[PDB]
RNA sequence: UAAUGGCGAAUGAAAAAGAAAAAGACCAAGUUGAUA
RNA sequence: UGGAAGUAUAAAUCGAAAAGGUGAUAGUAUUCAUCAAAGUCUAAAUAUUACAGGAAAACUGAUAGCAAAGAAGUACUGUGAA
RNA sequence: GAUUCACGCAGUGUUAACGUGCAAAUUACUUGUCAUAUUUGAGUAUAGGGGCGAAAGACUCAUCGAACUAUCUAGUAGCUGGUUCCACCUGAAUAUUCCCUUAGGAAGGUCAAAGUAUUAAUAGUAUUGAUUGGUAAAGAUAAUGAUUAGGUGU
RNA sequence: AUAAACAUACUUUGAAUCGGCCAAGUCUGGUAAGCAGGACUGGCGAUGCGGGAUGAACCGAACGUCGAGAUAAAGUGCCAAA
RNA sequence: AAUCCGACUGUUUAAUAAAAACAUAGCAUUCUGAUAAAUCUAAAAGGUUCAUUACAGAAUGUGAUUUCUGCCCAGUGCUCUGAAUGUCAAGGUAAUGAAAUUUACUUAAGCGCGGGUUAACGGCGGGAGUAUAUGACUCUCUUAAGGUAGCCAAAUGCCUC
RNA sequence: GGGAACGGGCUUGAUUGGAACGGCGGGGAAAGAAGACCCUGUUGAGCUUGACUCUAAUUUAUCAUGUGAAAU
RNA sequence: GGCGGCACAUCUGUUACAAGAUAACGCAGGUGUCCAAAGAUGAACUCAAUGAGGACAGAAACCUCAUGUAGAAUAUAAGGGUAUAAGUUCAUUUGAUUAUUGAUUCCAGUACAAUCAAUAACUCUGAAAUGAUGGCCUAACGAUCCCUAAGAUUUUUAAUUAGAAAGAAUUUAAAACAUAUUAGAUUUAUCUGAUGUGUGAGAAUUUCUAGUUAAUCCUUUAAUAAUAAGGCUUGGGGUGUCAGAAAAGUUACCACAGGGAUAACUGGCUUGUGGCAGCCAAGCGCUCAUAGCGACGUUGCUUUUUGAUCCUUCGAUGUCGGCUCUUCCUAUCCAUUUCAAGCAGAAUUGAAAAAAGGUAUGAUUGUUCACCAUUUAAUAGGGAACGUGAGCUGGGU
RNA sequence: GACCUUAAAGGUCACCA
């Protein structure tokens, strides 16, 4: 919900406990040369329309937050996932 | 399946009669690009 | 469906045209130099009727 | 089998290796022009 | 197509060469290996339920075996394909 | 594109006859109609997601809300029907989990047949001993509620 | 204490089956139902025999082919043995 | 003697519906100057209206005559002789990089923006006072317009015999 | 009576002489037809629509190099 | 069946039967959240309510004393738990962290999810023992493929220095050309032969200790490089039909496989509802509970209404009414015989024996039903597959 | 009766036989 950056907490690669700054994961753009996306442009072409399912019955209605806690010292980040919430905040 | 008019329980056209220019043979029937409707005044 | 009467009007098998009473095509004469640069007579024979 | 496939249902080769049989020759281009 | 950042063919556009192609993960470079496309022919080993001639059989023996063991694609039906 | 009769034609009614018929739609009487949007012969043209239709999804060889014929094709069916000799021995099921699952499947339980192990590998039983639980009952100024009155005190 | 060696422990492979129904010194919904749904057990399904005149479930009792006797449920005026 | 429907002559479900259904004349709307409109075809110096030329061709609604066709352009269509710098493809241009790639800018119709059109599809309201009853009158809510002229327990009215 | 809750057959009764002709329409839940109504199938088909996915026709842009010039 | 609802994933109490399991479209409710504090820890304190006091101040403002087993609070539904606390206040803090095992609840003893027990780190709080791997407990949630993030440096190698220790290495027919040097030809990114040597040749290499340099998670299959892509482990993006397709209607023109596993008609169980009948006696009946009625209660019968169920029939039992005709019931309308009256006569009213005999004609409606006009001694109510379609009709449906 | 809405009142559904 609300959760403060500046934590402090252990960090594998130091073995030690640092300060940590504390941001939110946001997916990151998709890529045309992968694997997966290159398979689907392939049956994509040509006659026989939609070749793969659709995804049309959404019901959640929020998403589980996941924090990306990296060490200020050595750059070592982890992934905290959070419950889900409505409404969330990056607090002071 | 003879008409686009052919109608249901009562005699009726169901959708506008003004159709496009470009509508394919077979379901230009009516008024065709019609600027215009009704009695002329 | 079906297909409607103006698709079966544009193959002209019994919508083609009753012209067997018809006098012929009605035009001008073909052109020439009498036409160009002088005037042909002509004389009215007669007035018919062009089913 | 490698691989392909709502990677689902399903589809799917080839070199190596072991045998049957074994066989190699031409145009074009190049050259020779008392030219054929 | 098994050929997966395109294995093969074709079409639209583009289009090489003091050669170059391939080594199937796209890209550039340097080595290495191996071939030299865009013309043609070529016996033998292989297939066969058309058809013709033969020989066999843990096959059937007249409701079986070909539809047909007799003038069987015959009698008969259909406008006709059948 | 007036009114009628006739040769003809149709099919309004009897919801008549017949209804294993004369007939896979006919017969009798009644009714209507009986030349110009008429009736009719031959030739010719239009073909199946097509034709033709004064429009009924009507007609297209007794077949039409998509003809006939042959091939794919012995199309698929969780659905219906049938499934062929004798004796002997053992002999069931409707719980549980999942499925676009509910007339059906897989895991599992019940059952059969094969094949083993000398075998810390017997119990739908009672007794003795230590427990568990909150049902029947019971209670109602014992806690939470429901409810009829009577005393005493301010 | 009582019983248990054709005891006990199984392993592998596999069939059919998961439409159920009835009874009650039982329960829930319903006015109620030969209604709908449950707990425990026994049955019918899969089951004939003796009795209840007749009856899927009730009572006695479960079945190789027979003879002789004692019986069970239940009966003994005639049909009908007593 | 009357009532309903259809104006009339005509046609129709071969084999259960012959009619109030279809057609009809009349009325009205739309597009097209012919190298067009409609439209068949896989293609085509291909084909039909068309041996034709707006008093024509093609697409529709209503259904003789008389009398009359009310209000609504918000919604969905159709259209505009209309606007550019809202959103929009393949492409084209440019930059970085060893290159693939990536990035930025610029591109048509279409939609959005604005207008027209209902003999285009269609739609055409409530509540309360007030002159023994009724309510001309008034107030109030808010639609794009509030069902107008007419007609009626109608082949259209539940209540309803 | 009981039974699948409407027997010709079973149980208990009533009652019965063999063969049948002309009628008849009570019964044989008479015959005709794998219910056309309803429901179930992960069985279809005709028709409709901004149901999903596409498609002919229509439309717009670029490419496909005729000459000789000018404007941006 | 549809409409309605979700008993489809899921929690609490109850039905539910004192182990475990456990039904109904049974009952009363609940979830798709919320929280940097409402997580962790230490310390201090005690709540609701009541009585008695205190200027404004009163029933309710703030202060004090006493009683006070929780009757308060604990995010939320309900049920459990909690008093030097699990509640209120204050203070520190981030264990709501990384890695590895073994179990328990659903369980097929699969997955997800949840609940625990330990171990190795680094931390928090406390004087310390302890406590801390989210919320006091029981719900608060999610596969394969695909997309998208984080991690794999602790270690292992190669080369070269210094030191040390073991080490014979296999044996005859040769071409690629790096080239020099000449014999020809050429002007262009100039080529074409032959003579020649080495190359490439064979009768050192490894280990190890200390340095230095470099590389270091695996792969893109001839060898490398920087980009790109693919692997391995762990999270997020979601399927609410919640073990998870990508999906609008209408058929009265309809078709097929089936179904009494399932509706519309009879029949069967029930009798709420409909009809009929009783028991008591508050009262009405001018006086009089019972001539005739009988409230408040209460007990029945019938299958002539409609319900409720789905046992029989879906390879078919012809589905309303009327017409014709026969029979049966009595809960009797008339005729016959009787008793009673608030029965003077007449006309009536209540009841008993009795079902052998009679119980009509028309207008409107397809009607059953109903309502009118007559007549009659009376113009009663019902059953027989809601009697009766190879008996009719076809008005309705 | 069922669903929805307002401050009791309305509005839509009540179908195949």
């Amino acid at each position: 919900v609300v959760v403060p950056k500046t934590r402090k907490t252990y960090c594998p690669r130091c073995d030690k406990h640092t300060p940590h700054k504390v941001s939110q994961y946001k997916k990151g753009k998709d890529s045309l040369h992968v694997q997966g996306k290159r398979r689907y442009d392939r049956k994509q072409q040509g006659f026989g329309g939609q070749t793969k399912p659709v995804f049309k019955k959404k019901a959640k209605t929020t998403k589980k937050v996941v924090l990306k806690i990296e060490c200020t010292k050595c750059k070592y980040k982890l992934q905290k996932c959070l419950k889900r919430c409505k409404h969330f905040e990056l607090g002071n | 399946v003879d008409h686009p008019h052919g109608g249901g329980n009562h005699q009726h056209v169901g959708h506008p009669t003004t159709l496009k220019r470009s509508s394919p043979p077979g379901q230009k029937a009516g008024k065709v690009a019609a600027r215009r409707t009704g009695l002329i005044r | 469906g079906r297909r409607t009467l103006s698709q079966r009007k544009g193959r002209g098998s019994i919508f083609k045209s009753r012209s067997h009473h018809k006098l012929g095509v009605a035009q001008h004469r073909a052109i020439d130099f009498f036409e160009r640069h002088s005037t042909v007579r002509g004389l009215v024979k007669s007035i018919e009727h062009d089913p």
